[PDB]
Order: C-alpha cells, then sequence, then structure tokens
C-alpha cells in the first residue's frame, strides 16, 4: 500500500504477510457473509492494484464467485476505457494486468492523484456485493 | 476482456 509515514511522506510498503494471513482467515471462516466486505476494505487501506491482486489470488475453492468477480472487473474496465478516450491508465492498467508497480505508484501519487488502487477497489467491492447478495 | 476465465487476477494476458 501507499501509506503516510512518520515524516508525513506518502511512501510505498509491500503488503505485509500479516495482512495477507488475516485475509486468508476472513475468507476461510466467513466465506461471503455481509462482513467479508468490511474486512476486505479495512485490510486493503491504501492498496495498490498489485496488492489487491495478491489478496484476490489467495482465494481458493470458490470458483463460481471468483468468476463473477472477474465478470465485474471486465465490465467496469470496458466502461472505463469507453469513458477515457485513448501515460494515462487503461482498464487493464487499473486492474494491474498491464501496468507496473512503479506506474501504479506514479498514478497514485500523481498531482492530483489518479487513484488506481481506489478505482480497482471500487470494482472489486461492486463484485463482492453481487457475490454476497447471491449467498444471502 | 481484461480477465479470462482461469487467468489469475493481475496475470498479464498471454496474447
Amino acid at each position: 500500500p501507499i501509506v503516510q509515514n512518520l515524516q508525513g511522506q506518502m511512501v510505498h510498503q509491500a503488503i505485509s504477510p500479516r495482512t495477507l494471513n488475516a485475509w486468508v482467515k476472513v475468507v476461510e471462516e466467513k466465506a461471503f457473509s455481509p462482513e467479508v466486505i468490511p474486512m476486505f476494505s479495512a485490510l486493503s487501506e491504501g492498496a495498490t492494484p498489485q496488492d489487491l491482486n495478491t489478496m484476490l489470488n489467495t482465494v481458493g475453492g470458490h470458483q463460481a464467485a471468483m468468476q463473477m468477480l472477474k465478470e465485474t472487473i471486465n465490465e467496469e474496465a470496458a466502461e472505463w476505457d469507453r469513458l477515457h478516450p485513448v501515460r494515462e491508465p487503461r482498464g487493464s492498467d487499473i486492474a494491474g494486468t498491464t501496468s507496473t508497480l512503479q506506474e501504479q505508484i506514479g498514478w497514485m501519487t500523481h498531482n492530483p492523484p489518479i487513484p488506481v488502487g481506489e478505482i480497482y477497489k471500487r470494482w472489486i467491492i461492486l463484485g463482492l456485493n453481487k457475490i454476497v447478495r447471491m449467498y444471502s | 476482456p481484461v480477465l479470462f476465465p482461469g487467468q489469475p487476477f493481475g496475470q498479464p494476458p498471454l496474447g
């Protein structure tokens, strides 16, 4: 994630093994109850798209759900591209498949930010809300 | 699409 350090600078830190372990338990215990989303959001404060994909890929054994999540990402990414006539990020850049970590940090700390972590996070949360609904 | 079925999240596409 991008965090404010003690000096007050916005700096990058790797997503921590602690965070990732907590996210593993969340999914394991709770599957897709309403509270999975609050946990996800809390654990992904300041996350880059790289961070978010590390979290997503830890999800094992929920194959249909994770396909629904991909569907949402693809839909949101396609609409992003259509609304951002064709360096500025594309939908695939927001989702981290085609952008580098340094590009992501570059957008996130741009003046004013191009908050790709928050955008991708919005897509994911939209996806998770649809999954949670399905398990209700 | 950005993500193919059974393409991990974040995986750059093979094409």
